[PDB]
RNA sequence: GCCUACGGGCAGGCGCCGAGGGUAGGGCCCGUGACUGGGGCGAAGUCGUAACAAGGUAGCUGUACCGGAAGGUGCGGCUGGAU
RNA sequence: CCCCAUGUGGACCCGCCCCUUGGGGUGUGUCCAAAGGGCUUUGCCCGCUUCCGGAUGGGCCCGCGUCCCAUCAGCUAGUUGGUGGGGUAAUGGCCCACCAAGGCGACGACGGGUAGCCGGUCUGAGAGGAUGGCCGGCCACAGGGGCACUGAGACACGGGCCCCACUCCUACGGGAGGCAGCAGUUAGGAAUCUUCCGCAAUGGGCGCAAGCCUGACGGAGCGACGCCGCUUGGAGGAAGAAGCCCUUCGGGGUGUAAACUCCUGAACCCGGGACGAAACCCCCGACGAGGGGACUGACGGUACCGGGGUAAUAGCGCCGGCCAACUCCGUGCCAGCAGCCGCGGUAAUACGGAGGGCGCGAGCGUUACCCGGAUUCACUGGGCGUAAAGGGCGUGUAGGCGGCCUGGGGCGUCCCAUG
């Protein structure tokens, strides 16, 4: 069963590619409470249809670019920046906390 | 803020018996009702009736105690010695049926919430299910 | 300080030369057939493509052409030809 | 700490510091004696203890103790070390295996011979 | 070194009669008769209250020394006995009583436990048909523990059976003196044992 | 070329084999494919050899040259008896 | 040049990449070390008495300056200050 | 080895039909096959060619899992993506060209340190911690680094080409080498074996087969290095020898211990003597099934059976408390002991010997290292007024956590079956 993940487009700067934020949930291997973790997959859009802030289903595909082995399945829920915003503010925060 | 309902409840219960009150009030809610539903049928308490305090819905849980002791400090054995939430919020603990715990060599009881509803360890096992293990009480 | 299981190297050389002349042979022929289609020599071009296709499949018979290897070469050649024969249509032979 | 704490953070597991730099986890290690002193005891007890400075195979030049009513350890003699701190003698974390190498076993020992590396005396 | 040294001295260390030599440990002399004090230059001295450990200890030994068996096996047994479904103690005595060398003794084919060993190592013992020299061997229920045809006319063994006409055999055992045979019926029960020990202490000891 | 062979499993002087199926190229005592019987050289037990002809037949069918000695045991089991 | 059924193949030549080296500069880690801080130890000398009882100018403290020394003083804070 | 013909079929281009990422059917065009050898030689055996399928083996790919340091916080330029091309069995920046400006990072990027991973194994009540040699599975190297050839498969430990370090031959031009295979040598080290036997068995290769090779293997040997079994004897034997120890001098003790009596009989001696081995082969039968015949052991004259047969190794630690085991003498803060508390300055159950005793037994101690005790990193299962611990206060970012009723979805979560 080729894997399927549901996530969100966060990046749309690339060519025919979209970065998808995929959230996963699970009990901590020892402490027990539900930890929420995530990963970004570089999906693949041929006809450049998928747009930022769209939730999509990812499916395991034939290797494409170095680190781009997934095609996008179908659009789940369109228009929902809400989530992006988070990813974004988190990224921005990164600018802080350093030795520059 | 009130962070955990049940938790409060249990504590009102725990906190009341200890001082020896006849009954104690507590914010109502279908769920909380199903837990009190257990207690009384399990015998830890007399019972409970729905009520309104100045317009708000409350559950009068009626306390149950033991007989008057002899000698000094004739403070009656309490029917509910122990009572604590097991699965807390931000560390929820769900158990598998195999994993359901036996309480106090089976003298106490355990109450979970299965998809077949809120139950007793005994019932659960008889029922072949498992779920959020809400609390220990003995 | 000897060992007769070396005859193999004595042999490999034989096949190195063997494979070599065949492989290159193809390259040349392909590269030949190619520049023909550039000019639009519909007749001869194929006259050559054909000598090509054969050579390829011939090495495929042996240990010179991996198998599907012949195939790729058969695709990458013909395709590169058909297309060029658009700059001046009508394939003479076939 | 809140379970979350234990989550983000985790429990630090206690690292162990080895009371004995015999480099390798080797049980002993031979070494050539350098100086042969007589350090004095610590606070309560006082007397005069025979000791030895030793240059090992591992590299470090250390201080080892020499048990026994009396040894026979000279300057450039080779010896052996077992490891066993001595309370009333600071910096002396090791020991000299008696009976092995150029270190003799105590003569006239009829008891704890296992140690001191003496041999079964005669009478049958 | 499977012991073998001064004996009815241990009869003395424990303060309880240790049937280690048989005949004689019946004549006024397993020494306990007339010299119950333990050995040593201080035997006759008042003894201080024995630490929990001490009793747990002394009682292990009492068991052990009786069967005269190197701690190593003894402890091994006790280990094997913990792994079996049962009362960790009763089962201990189980194998303990199931050793070929013991059996022979209970069967009466010998004056004492010790003696039984030799009888075994020298091979005067049949077991379900074949001889056996390994005492530590475990006699399964329903085995004909006997004497070798070869050994039957023995000045020892003979004089022993002669005595048997006059002593009942353990309830879990049978024997046909007439033919010098004997069978191991079933694992003996704690209630059936006579031993002056308290397994509980023994068990309790192996948890330190 | 997958073969059908034995596997040492006994010990020093106590050989106890294991009829199995595996790719030629693997070790004697290495990862086999489908264990189909064991044979005891010394024959201490009245049951010193078993087989399950049902599976044996599979293999051969699919193509699995058996060892000389191996075969011999399959013959004893009646692996190929066509009556 | 070599071979050829003249289609073409080998030899050879050049080229890219390239292990490694050279020169310049930078960074980082190991060994040895002159010169050097303090530290801890230990019986115990020397000068003084800071602290522990209001320890004999209550103590402690951030800071600041000063001084054989401990410490003294200013300023603020604290009671973990006796009457 | 090459060419030419045949083409069951198969390849490639193009077109269509079905599917649905390079899956399948189909049409024209074009391209592609091949070796012979042996007998019991008019047929059987071995081998050969194209293609579909099987089986086994494997490449690439993805999700989850996977050590310490934040006194390492920003890393990245083929670097992230796109088009085309190359290259491969094959997807792919894997490689090139051009284009775009990306990609990753506190859910810890990058840097540094360390380590082959797992089945399992050790400890632990468990949770967990530790480990990962022998056996098995997977990876990685085969003096250091680079590279390709041949091939189903290698970038190839006992194949190849180059440079480098090192060793050896050298007519000084130039060569020859790689035990991290078995055994051994030396070095280093606290420390780790015989240049043994056999190819009988199991396995592998090549062979129609007989058969060849097999330091894979199966055996032996050396090491108490571990574990397990086994022996040094059994019974009888004094109100109790002698000696040694102690004493209140009367006696206590070592001690049934010994002596001595009888009995058994390890070692040792003679005889017999093994499974493991039944195939391939040969014969009959149809070289099928089935049945019959022959050969073939390193271990080894060993195990093991039978007979005969001698009473025939014991040692180490400990004895103040924890911790089972006490007296005398020598000693005199000395000599020394010691894990920790400590012991020793003339009365030492703590030093050194002795008598005695406890513990364990071909072993017992010691050191080193793992888990344990330690709920002393605390998920089980800890804390923070003075014991070490609340951030000098606020503000709010990420994040965590969240009230009552009803419904949908069912991701977490629970149950069943199945792989
Ligand atoms: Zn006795």
């Amino acid at each position: 069963p080729k894997k399927v993940l549901t996530g969100v487009v966060v990046s749309d700067k690339m060519q025919k590619t979209v970065t998808v934020l995929v959230e996963r949930q699970f009990p901590h291997p020892l402490y027990g409470k539900v930890i929420k973790r995530s990963k970004k997959y570089l999906a693949h859009d041929p006809e450049e249809k998928y747009k930022l802030g769209d939730v999509v289903e990812i499916i395991e595909s034939r290797p494409i670019s170095k680190r781009k082995r997934f095609r996008v399945l179908r659009l789940v829920e369109s228009g929902r920046m809400d989530l992006v915003e988070k990813y974004l503010i988190r990224r921005q925060n990164y600018q802080s906390l350093s030795k520059r | 803020m009130l962070t955990d309902p049940i938790a409060d409840m249990l504590t009102r219960i725990r906190n009341a018996t200890r001082v020896y009150k006849e009954s104690t009030d507590v914010p109502a809610s279908r769920f909380k009702e199903e837990i009190l539903r257990i207690l009384a049928r399990e015998g830890f308490i007399k019972g409970y009736e729905r009520v309104d305090v100045d317009g708000k819905p409350y559950l009068r849980v009626y306390l149950k105690y033991g007989p008057r002791r002899q000698g000094p400090d004739p403070r009656p054995e309490q029917v509910i010695h122990h009572i604590r939430r097991i699965s807390k919020p931000g560390r929820r603990v769900y158990v598998g049926v195999k994993e359901i715990p036996r309480v106090r060599r089976g003298l106490g009881i355990a109450i979970l919430s299965t998809s077949k509803g809120v139950l007793t360890d005994r019932e659960a096992r008889k029922l072949g299910v498992g779920g959020e293990l809400i609390c220990e009480v003995w | 300080r000897n060992l007769s299981a070396l005859k193999r190297h004595r042999q490999s050389l034989k096949r190195r030369l063997r494979n070599k002349a065949k492989k290159s042979a193809i390259k040349t022929l392909s590269k030949k057939a190619v520049q023909l289609a550039q000019e639009g020599k519909a007749e001869e071009a194929l006259k050559i493509m054909r000598k090509a296709e054969s050579l390829i499949d011939k090495a495929a018979k042996g240990s010179t052409l991996h198998k599907n290897a012949a195939a790729r070469r058969k695709s990458r050649l013909m395709r590169k030809v058909r297309q060029l024969l658009e700059a001046a249509g009508a394939p003479l032979i076939g | 700490p809140t379970i979350n704490q234990l989550v983000r953070k985790g429990r630090e597991k206690v690292r162990k510091k080895s009371k004995v730099p015999a480099l390798k986890g080797a049980p002993f290690r031979r070494g050539v004696c350098t100086v042969v002193r007589t350090v004095t005891p610590k606070k309560p007890n006082s007397a005069l203890r025979k000791v030895a400075k030793v240059r090992l195979t591992s590299g470090y030049e250390v201080t080892a103790y020499i048990p026994g009513e009396g040894h026979n350890l000279q300057e450039h003699s080779v010896v052996l070390i077992r490891g066993g701190r001595v309370k009333d003698l600071p910096g002396v974390r090791y020991h000299i295996v008696r009976g092995v190498y150029d270190a003799a076993g105590v003569k006239d020992r009829k008891k704890s011979r296992s140690k001191y590396g003496t041999k079964k005396p005669k009478e049958a | 070194g499977r012991y073998i040294g001064p004996v009815c001295r241990l009869c003395r260390r424990e303060g309880v009669k240790l049937y280690l030599k048989g005949e004689r440990c019946y004549s006024p002399k397993c020494a306990m008769e007339r010299r119950p004090y333990p050995p040593g230059q201080h035997g006759q001295k008042r003894a201080r209250r024995p630490s929990d450990y001490a009793v747990r200890l002394r009682e292990k030994q009492k068991l052990r020394r009786i069967y005269g068996i190197s701690e190593r096996q003894f402890r091994n047994l006790f280990e094997e006995a913990s792994k079996k479904k049962g009362v960790t103690g009763s089962v201990f005595l189980g194998l303990l009583e199931s050793r070929l060398d013991n059996v022979v003794y209970r069967l009466g084919f010998a004056v004492s436990r010790r003696q039984a060993r030799q009888l075994v190592r020298h091979g005067h013992i049949t077991v379900n048909g074949r001889r056996v020299d390994l005492p530590s061997y475990r006699v399964r229920p329903g085995d004909e523990i006997a004497v070798a045809e070869k050994s039957r006319n023995l000045e020892l063994i003979r004089q022993n059976l002669e005595a048997m006409k006059g002593r009942k055999v353990g309830p879990w055992l049978s024997l046909d003196v007439e033919g010098m045979k004997g069978k191991f019926l079933r694992l003996p029960d704690r209630e059936d044992l006579a031993l002056p020990v308290n397994e509980q202490l023994v068990i309790e000891f192996y948890s330190r | 070329m997958v073969k059908i062979r034995l596997a040492r499993f006994g010990s020093k002087h106590n050989p106890h084999y294991r009829i199995v199926v595996t790719d030629a190229r693997r070790k004697r005592d290495g990862k086999y494919i489908e264990k189909i019987g064991y044979y005891d050289p010394r024959k201490t037990t009245p049951d010193w050899l078993k087989v399950d002809v049902e599976r044996a037949r599979y293999w051969l069918s699919v193509g699995a040259q058996p060892t000389d000695t191996a075969r011999r045991l399959l013959r004893q089991a009646g692996v190929f008896r066509q009556e």
